[PDB]
Order: structure tokens, then sequence, then C-alpha cells
């Protein structure tokens, strides 16, 4: 079996900059290499095959080279919706094989995330359950620190966070946080806070509710 | 063009034998090109496991060769995979291509998980601002997807018609059952007058649910 190496395992770059995708070859495949792009969601599509033709309806942008052992992909001016995982794959020998892929990031300017706070619907609070959500919108970079605190005191236990992959459009993350309870445990309390910390700012972003009116 | 349907179980339990079904259209499986299966785990890397000519010539990874069978039905333009002796190793996203030395078209991808755990439907449950968000111009409203199992869901909102604004976190996986939720921020002259409704599909239970988001009052 042959083995494709990827090299850059992720990289982040800026929009209109030139980036370059490195994939090797543990033995010769002459000029059978293909490249395939995929994005969030989606299945893979072909870009190029033969090592540099470009396949139809592919962007004058993206172009390949290479021979042998040695293998390269350019896009000549990333753009936003170049967001994606890339992969190699040969079929020079039998089995074909696959590399194990390159991530393209995004790389753009700070923003400060936008935060809202919502309370247990009535219908879980039915089931016996209350799951408290916080969601930080639109920020930048992706490193971000979420605090929750009942009544003024932390609570680190029962809470789940989880992100978005990057937007497409505008290179912006959004996250997450849910912190869980018992209805009982949820009724005993009042004031229920979120609290994030973001590089952008150096007060923490804090959003809270008061059960008693919501 | 041509145009491939991966279809089959979702779940399937260790030791049985899974069959799925590429369904193709616009194009006839006899006409030429190879017919392939890939799949691509959870890591994401890819695996080639074989193919079937439109000569009805079949082709085998190795490593695959002696569990795996690639068939095809002339008649309806489908062709088969069975993989018999599943393990929990198994698990992945298989896809139907068309291809020899590049794949130009791919399907969409069925996710097959091998487990002993039995299917369970989501709870959904809406996401409603504590009304205390006196900020107008935008409005995020929002659907939480919880215990489910196995993946995937599928959460669209208005039908489809609102596609702009909609950030879906990914699913998270605590003791044994997955949660997600989903968010769509809407101009504030557009929700508490227009109803807003997220979608929620569960394949593998057969399971299609429907939230409107009422007002907070």
């Amino acid at each position: 079996d042959i083995v494709m190496t990827q090299s850059p395992k992720s990289m982040g770059m800026s929009v209109g900059e030139a980036v370059t995708l490195n994939c090797k070859a543990s033995e010769n495949v002459g000029t059978y290499v293909s490249w395939y792009q995929q994005k969030p969601g989606q299945s893979p599509v072909l870009l190029i095959y033969g090592a540099s033709n470009r396949y139809t309806g592919v962007p004058d942008r993206f172009t390949g080279s290479g021979s042998a052992t040695d293998f390269t992909l350019t896009i000549s001016s990333v753009q936003a919706d170049d967001d994606a995982d890339y992969y190699c794959g040969q079929s020079y020998s039998s089995p074909l094989t696959f590399g194990g892929g390159t991530k393209l990031e995004l790389k753009r300017a700070d923003a400060a995330p936008t935060s809202s706070i919502f309370p247990p619907s009535s219908e879980q609070l039915s089931s016996g359950g209350a799951s408290v959500v916080c969601f930080l919108n639109s920020f930048y970079p992706k490193s971000i620190a979420v605090k929750w605190k009942v009544d003024g005191s932390k609570r680190a236990n029962g809470t789940a966070n989880s992100w978005t992959d990057q937007d497409s459009a505008s290179s912006t993350y959004s996250m997450s946080s849910t912190l869980t309870l018992t209805k009982d445990k949820y009724e005993r309390h009042n004031s229920y806070t979120c609290e994030a910390t973001h590089k952008t700012s150096s007060s923490p972003v804090v959003k809270s509710f008061n059960r008693n009116e919501c | 063009q041509v145009t491939l349907s991966q279809s089959g179980p979702g779940l399937v339990k260790p030791s049985q034998s899974l069959s799925l079904t590429c369904t193709v259209t616009s194009y006839s499986i006899t006409s030429d090109y190879a017919w392939n299966w890939i799949r691509q785990f959870a890591g994401q890397s890819l695996e080639w496991m074989g193919y079937i000519s439109y000569s009805g010539s079949t082709s085998y990874n190795p490593s695959l060769k002696s569990r795996i069978s690639i068939t095809r039905d002339t008649s309806k333009n489908q062709f088969f995979l069975q993989l018999n002796s599943v393990t929990t190793d198994d698990t992945a996203t298989y896809y139907c291509a068309r291809g020899g030395t590049g794949f130009p078209y791919w399907g969409t991808g069925t996710n097959v998980t091998v487990s002993a755990a039995s299917t369970t439907a989501p709870s959904v449950f809406p996401l409603v601002p504590g009304s205390a968000t006196a900020a107008a111009s935008a409005v995020t409203l929002g659907c939480l997807v919880k215990g489910y199992f196995p993946e995937p869901v599928t959460v669209a909102w208005n039908e489809g018609a609102l596609s702009s604004g909609v950030l879906t976190v990914s699913a998270v996986l605590q003791s044994g059952l997955y949660t997600l939720s989903s968010n769509t921020t809407v101009a504030s002259g557009t929700w508490p007058s227009a109803s807003v409704t997220c979608l929620v599909a569960h394949p593998k239970s057969s399971t299609a649910a429907d939230k409107k988001i009422e007002p907070k009052d």
C-alpha cells in the first residue's frame, strides 16, 4: 500500500494570500494524484486530477503541480469560502489510497461576541429537567471561556460547551454553553449568570436573567 | 449530470451484516465507468473499499476482500455493498462514487453506526429570549435537540426558507446520548410578526418533529 502524507496538518491564512498544500507519496505514483475539497457537512469535491489538470467548473485560483513523490496544491488567492479540509489521493497502484487531509482555516480581525441567554422551556420543566443556554455569537478568535453562576455562586458541574465551524462568509465562530439541572434545583434559585472572557475585552461579558420575571 | 444516492440502516449491531444501496440517476451503470464504495471514518481518514465496473467486474481492497461483496441490479440501476461481520471499527460515513483514477461524482453519504445500544428519539425544546433583551435590531431564537442516539439529526428553519444567520453547534456525546443546539438570528421586525419554526428529523428512529417558537410573555 502506498502511503500519502499531507504536510501541513492544519493551517490558517488571510483572505487574498497564496497558500500551498503539500502531499508526499511513500513511493512513485507518477502523475496519478488527485486533490479533493470537503467543506463542512458536504461530500468531497474533485478539484485537480492527473496532478495538474483542473476539473470542469473549478475556479482558476486552484492549480496543481508535481510528479513521482512530491505534489502540491496551490490556491493563488484564498477566499473565505475556501474554508475546508483538503485531501490528495493516488490511483497509480492498487489499492487506491488517500492522505489524511489538511484543514484550512481563515484568519481575520478580532471580533467581540454577542451574548444571549435562554431560560428553560416550560416543556422541559414538565419532564423534570432544566437546561439553561448561553449563546456566544460571531466572534474571533475561536478561544473563549465561559463561567456559570447561580445566585452568585460558581457552578462547574453539568456544563456542556460546543462550537460551530467557522462561518464561510465572515469567518467568525459561535458557541453555546449549556447548564443542565433538575427542575427542583432550578426552582430553588433566582439568578442565572453567564460570564464570558474573550481576548477582545479585559473585563468579562456578562449576561443574566432572574427567574422571578423570566 | 449523474446523481448518486446512498441508502441503508443508520444503526447495525456488531456481528451482523451491513447492506447499503446506491441509486444512480441520469446515467446507466452499464454504459461506462467504475462504480465505487468509499468510507470515511470518524477521524476523517478515507478508505476505498472496491467497485463494480460497467461490465460487471469487481475489484476490492485487499484488506476487505474476504468479507465484502459488491453487486448490482441493472434493471433498477442500483449497485450494492454487503459487509459481513461488522465490528465497532466499521462505524463510518459510507459513500458511493463514480470514477477510475479520480472521483468526480460522489453521493451525499450515509452514516452507519455499529453499536449494541438502541435507537432513542430527540427531545426538542424551544430557546426563546428572556424578554429582557432590549436590543431590538437583532433577535436570536433556537431549538435544543437532546437525548438522541445514534447520529445524525437534521435541523432546518422554516422548512428551509430561513438559511441565513443559522448557527448549528457540533453534537456532543455525554454518557451515551447526543445533544445539539441550532440558533438563528433574524431581523427584530420579522419574528414577533412572522412565525419561526425549526424542523428536526432523526432518520434512525424515523422521527420528524416540528416546533413553533412562541414569543416570551
